[PDB]
């Protein structure tokens, strides 16, 4: 070889070295969605069982029997809040990813005639503790959780029955 | 979880006149809670007047008193007030403030019973 080879090969080194990785971030954004998934997985058992004995959706946190939604929190998970039947987790501030920072997601059912169907996805909201439909949050503050940072049993539309 | 209330504006005004009556809570969280105004007449028993949701967005009245009184709810002074007018001589009576605890800050829960803490009490007679 000669000197051309030996400068070839030190370029190929440094391009080597500085080179474009994937976007990670979404993957560490959906590992971390995983535990307010959990957390909010733990108060369908209060909902239910209202809603069994008392016909009606619980109003508040305090008519499903579960704790403050302040006091429910995790490493990554700051509140979890429980409005007529809809179950609310909200992400941290500041020791979180940059992507899922202050955002959140929801998890509602809606009542079969032979089953009580769970839907979980972007949050959602309702308007009588009698009521059989959903509609979107419409919060106009950007506090939605994005579909790349949810696993994809977890993209459930507002209107889906 | 020793919320303490108290109540003030109480007085004696001719029919047709207007009171202002507020209440006052301090201590720990004060702003999971729920205002409900009473009002009890002598010979006769309890009664709801008014109630203001932890979210600010769902009042209730009286049927008695729909659309003369008025019930609003400033967080920054920890006090919650009630607005009288076109009063009427059956008005005579005690009102006291209590609160209802709920779990959340974003609620529009009211309810007339199972309340936790009371007040002393104001009086407003009309004649
Ligand atoms: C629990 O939440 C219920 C929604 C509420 N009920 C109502 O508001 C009425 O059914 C009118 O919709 C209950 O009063 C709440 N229970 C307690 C103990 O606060
Ligand atoms: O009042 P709630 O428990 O729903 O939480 C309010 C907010 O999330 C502050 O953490």
């Amino acid at each position: 070889f000669t000197l051309i080879e030996l400068m070839i090969v030190i370029a190929i080194v440094g391009i080597l070295a500085a080179v474009a990785l994937p976007a990670y971030q979404d993957y560490t954004a959906r590992a971390q969605v995983s535990e307010a998934i959990l957390l909010a997985e733990g108060q369908k058992s209060a909902v239910t069982e209202y809603y069994l004995n008392h016909g009606e959706w619980p109003g508040d946190n305090s008519s499903a029997g579960v704790a403050t939604s302040a006091d429910i929190k995790g490493k990554y998970v700051q509140s979890v809040t429980v409005a007529n039947g809809v179950i609310t987790a909200q992400m941290a501030s500041s020791n979180v990813n940059n992507e899922i920072k202050s955002k959140k997601l929801s998890l509602w059912a809606k009542r079969q005639n032979g089953s009580v169907k769970w839907f979980c996805g972007q949050p959602v909201t309702r308007t009588t503790a009698t009521a059989t439909d959903v509609a979107a949050a419409n919060g106009k503050t950007d506090d939605k959780i994005n579909t790349k940072h949810l696993p994809s049993t977890c993209r459930d539309d507002s209107s889906a029955s | 979880a020793q919320l303490q209330l108290v109540e003030s504006g109480g007085g004696l005004v001719q029919p047709g006149g207007s009171l202002r009556l507020s209440c006052a809570s301090s201590g720990f969280r004060s702003d999971y809670y729920a205002i409900v105004w009473f009002r009890q007449a002598p010979g006769k028993e309890r009664e709801g007047v008014s109630c203001i949701s932890t979210s600010g967005k769902t009042t209730i009245y009286a049927d008695s008193v729909k659309g003369r009184f008025t019930i609003s709810r400033d967080n920054a002074k920890n006090t919650v007030y009630l607005q009288m007018n076109s009063l009427k001589p059956e008005d005579t009576a005690v009102y006291y403030c209590a609160a209802d605890f709920r779990g959340s800050r974003l609620s529009d829960v009211c309810s007339y019973s199972s309340m936790d803490y009371w007040g002393k009490g104001t009086l407003a007679t009309v004649s």
